[PDB]
């Protein structure tokens, strides 16, 4: 039988069967209800929207993202949205298949333990498994070495594995994401007169963040470029029709990523992060973490990161390394593709958690069998 | 048959692995146990030469340190009914580690073990060449049950709690 | 005149006059500076604050502490603090007192040549003398014979004594105290759903760690049963009014000092660190030695702490030898009562290293008046 | 057949097949287990790693030495060490090639049974000799008469031969070596601020000691000239990229060579000890003895260390008698060299000890045939 990966992320969903290439399904991880009071009679209308059918009502609707920060809060919403998942966009029957989750690291061990039961009782599925999505990315990119940077919608997490040995105690986690750079873009955009409240506007601003923003390789002389002359300057066009022009606000939006301040947060950036991950592991394996950071997620897919974090790594680092970072054009979808690695593996189908298994431990099955 | 049989007092305390470790994907509890247990019965030099080279033939009888020995023992001890003489060298070894000195560090390896890497989970089910092992260890033989682990779901605290960062990014 | 003592620790400060039973302030060594814009006039004019006022303020403020494992490494924060100790809580002028300073053994050489240029020249004290922290706890002890586990906030350090003389190839050092169990009580937190990454949330978990935390006797029934029941769980009030409850983490916290691999370090636990200072000793003085095991430091009173280290000390002697523990209750200030005795003693007036001395020599003389 | 000759000693372990100049396999006695945890599929399911590959991966591993202070402690590790050594780096049969073996002087009687044991036991060895190691070197030496001073990373010891008459009544033994020396390193680095705790950290600093300390002449004025100026510092790139630089630790290290006081020990100076050496043996083969001094092990490869013996015991000896030094350039392997030449004599091949003689005399021949 063939087994089903499904990574719930923030932001997106991905599913898709084991021994693909790329997932079959991917749709928002959203699900609205509406705000108005209909008057037409004699037409199908349904209490909630999921996933696509949930965005092209946007308008008149209230989306709601039943995960926040990694962590699932709204169960109900969240057990809909797999529902939608098996049912209507894989056309498969759970009972049939295994299924493999994802769920960042140093999350509360309630939200694991609940994806248990909603699984082997709700669905009734033959064995499930929860992997850390951080170590699904280094098997998509062929490696067994390295540093891991995963940055999705909710969660940026750095965890360091040598020849297939992790360090627990350098694990990195951070707050900060796309759905707070969405949040920040929406702000600062008031500041030539756009306004955007509602959560359908936020779906725009989310279209505006990733059409336009890139990162600056030296924030001071772009900052000096942007106010000189009207270089940067780009165009886009609201479902409306009106047109809005933003400037210096297209590299300041992932800035954020690098000085967590101007959010408010104290932590540092992702690349002070990511040395400090490295250095709290052994000396001798330094030299191999400095020349495979590995990257993955949507928050990466900005123009030019990879070669500001190549930049700011280096003059942490001593001058006798080198540093390279690998940003390999699919890794949108590196974690999933991991997914289908891993359980497409013989040794690891005596990993599973079996129907029979749970039923003797319960719900705390999941905090031993998996990592 | 076995009387003033010393040991070391810290022989075995090399042995034990780290905690991390015992979580590691591919991690036979069972094979560390019993090579910590082989390394706490290492007679010393103080014990006669006699019954220490017998003492040594059968601990590498039972305890060998061969993966292809401990496998075949293993095998052979499913149909245990049929080899008394492996019932008397089991109970000899019992009666000795039964008495060591360092019962105490070796029954609360043997719970972290338990806890920690899962040495048994069978819960009653275990090898025989275990079962007596962890008998004399610990005598009360409720290791059977299990580590007895905790749970979450119960919700004892309905949370809801926010802090700074958590404060920011709040939904609804 | 009256002597001075200063035991700059690493998470707290300790001052007074010598002769005196108990220290005049006790401050935590913390210097913070604002992180928030100001915004109203004539209200926002300082700079830093430093001790109570940083605990105070700390809603506005990023802590930061100029001692990281018992070696200064911010020299200006450390001006600062003791600025502060001589002039707003003693209220007197070091340039009227000698001062008696501390530090941990096997410290490095710099952290003392700096710290007697700091006071020979900008505070200008007649004399001023360095005691290694272990040696003075036992003379506030009454004895001149035992071994001496100091264990601060920064540095855990043993150090053996027979008569007045000390063995040195025997001192035991180890980097592993009070901040590193605060910092694994925070990462343990999460699992629970509890989430504190600033500074201020650190020291609330600090507190916390103080209030409600213990060492188990034996470890692996006390898991069983906190697993079995809700009797070992507590109640904890944040000061904003919501209430956490903990489990297992009351004793899973302080388990690292005898199980140091929980955080990833290799070194082994407090007590096979004592056993191995004692047996580097001399056969003729292992029996007093197991007689006279001195306890001192804030990491030190954990509730039945010294139950766990006599039981696990049994456990590594031999049958017939005597183990005694020796925690008197205020051995939060052991350390400083014995450098009040010090220093009130007739016999050490002629041990200062005086202004004089200081000039002819160079920094270079504290390494050969001091141990 | 071919012959093999094995010095098992406590740091680096020689082999090779007799009859040859020079070894074949050097590679260091450390047998290593991870200590990380493993979260890879595929990657692991390798309980220990011995030999070189134990050094290649420190960064995720704890190195135990198996044969320290000369004396074999744990025996499966030694075990391991011996099947790598025959069936991986020799390519070799073991029950189809005559085996040597090296020991000490002085040692447990125990250990030496043990050994053959496991050799006639484990191995089926057809036959096999135990020598003792400074005879094997002065064999190498192709002399007759001398006094031998060899030095491991475990035992240093000496024993006087004048024509092939060895006096065991004059034999020392004392357990300072190079491993001691490397732990004294260790304390000594941390008055620069470096700190080294791990078993990784141990193979750095031994590789550091190795490649920049050598042996003052004048201890004293050597220590005012590194006090005066810098000329005597160097630098070192530690593995990850930092750079470290060593001053009077270069030649304060070795030193305790001839002073055991620097970490605790009441015995004397090896200079003294060799001296001692001489005189307990017989008036008239005192002038050979002092003008045949071989001097051979790893300890012993120190720059200059052969000037400060001669200055040393010229100052003990008496004006008339004349001291050579005699230090071949590959000393490193005299024990080794000398095991070949032994193994090859003609008329040694009577001094076998055989399977059959084992099974009537058990364990306890090796005392009655062997010195
Ligand atoms: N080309 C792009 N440029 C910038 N940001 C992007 C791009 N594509 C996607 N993103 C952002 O990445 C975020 C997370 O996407 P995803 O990797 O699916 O997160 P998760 O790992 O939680 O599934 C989305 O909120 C989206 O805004
Ligand atoms: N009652 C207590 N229980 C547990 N830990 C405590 C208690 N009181 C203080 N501590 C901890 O002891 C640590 C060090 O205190 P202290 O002895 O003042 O350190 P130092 O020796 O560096 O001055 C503090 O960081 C604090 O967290
Ligand atoms: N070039 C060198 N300079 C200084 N010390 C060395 C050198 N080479 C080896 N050593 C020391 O010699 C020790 C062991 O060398 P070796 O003679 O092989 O020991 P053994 O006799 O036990 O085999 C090592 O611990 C190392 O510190
Ligand atoms: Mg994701
Ligand atoms: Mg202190
Ligand atoms: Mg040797």
């Amino acid at each position: 039988t063939t087994a089903l990966v499904c990574d719930n992320g923030s932001g997106l969903v991905k599913a898709g069967f084991a021994g693909d290439d790329a997932p079959r399904a991917v749709f928002p991880s959203i699900v609205g209800r509406p705000r108005h009071q209909g008057v037409m009679v004699g037409m199908g209308q349904k209490d909630s929207y999921v996933g696509d059918e949930a965005q092209s009502k946007r308008g008149i609707l209230t989306l709601k993202y039943p995960i926040e920060h990694g962590i699932i809060t709204n169960w109900d919403d969240m057990e809909k949205i797999w529902h939608h998942t098996f049912y209507n966009e894989l056309r498969v029957a759970p009972e049939e298949h295994p299924t493999l989750l994802t769920e960042a690291p140093l999350n509360p061990k309630a939200n694991r333990e609940k994806m248990t039961q909603i699984m082997f009782e709700t669905f009734n599925v033959p064995a499930m498994y929860v992997a850390i999505q951080a170590v699904l990315s280094l098997y998509a990119s062929g490696r067994t070495t390295g540093i891991v940077l995963d940055s999705g919608d909710g969660v940026t997490h750095n965890v360091p594995i040598y020849e297939g040995y992790a360090l627990p105690h350098a694990i990195m986690r951070l707050d900060l994401a796309g759905r707070d750079l969405t949040d920040y873009l929406m702000k600062i955009l008031t500041e030539r007169g756009y306004s955007f409240v509602t959560t359908a506007e936020r779906e725009i601003v989310r279209d505006i963040k990733e059409k336009l923003c890139y990162v600056a390789l030296d924030f001071e002389n772009e900052m000096a470029t942007a106010a000189s002359s009207s270089s940067l300057e780009k165009s886009y066009e609201l479902p409306d029709g009106q047109v809005i022009t933003i400037g210096n606000e297209r590299f300041r939006c992932p800035e954020t990523l690098f000085q967590p301040s101007f959010i408010g947060m104290e932590s540092a950036g992702i690349h002070e992060t990511t040395y400090n991950s490295i250095m709290k592991c052994d000396i001798d394996i330094r030299k191999d973490l400095y020349a495979n950071n590995v990257m993955s997620g949507g928050t990466t897919m900005y123009p030019g990161i990879a070669d500001r974090m190549q930049k700011e790594i280096t003059a942490l680092a001593p001058s006798t390394m080198k540093i390279k970072i690998i940003a390999p054009p699919e890794r949108k979808y590196s974690v999933w593709i991991g997914g289908s690695i891993l359980a497409s593996l013989s040794t690891f189908q005596q990993m599973w958690i079996t129907k029979q298994e749970y039923d003797e431990a319960g719900p705390s099955i999941v905090h031993r069998k998996c990592f | 048959p076995f009387s003033g049989l010393k040991f070391k007092q810290n022989s075995f305390l090399s042995t034990v692995p780290s905690v991390t470790n015992m979580h590691s994907m591919h991690f036979d509890a069972r094979e560390t146990f019993l090579g910590v247990i082989r390394k706490a019965l290492e007679p010393d030099t103080s014990t006669p030469f006699p019954v220490r080279r017998a003492f040594d033939g059968l601990r590498a009888e039972i305890l060998p340190n061969d993966t292809i020995k401990s496998a075949a023992l293993k095998a052979q001890c499913s149909d245990i009914d049929k080899h008394p003489e492996l019932k008397a060298k089991m109970e000899t070894l019992k009666e000795v580690i039964t008495h060591h000195p360092q019962k105490e560090k070796l029954a609360e390896i043997a719970l972290q073990f338990a806890r920690e890497a899962g040495l048994t989970r069978l819960k009653g089910e275990t090898d025989y060449v275990l079962s007596n092992v962890l008998d004399g260890l610990i005598g009360d033989g409720s290791w059977r049950a299990g580590p007895a682990y905790e749970s979450y779901l119960n919700k004892p605290g309905v949370d809801r709690v926010i802090t700074t960062v958590d404060g920011l990014h709040m939904q609804r």
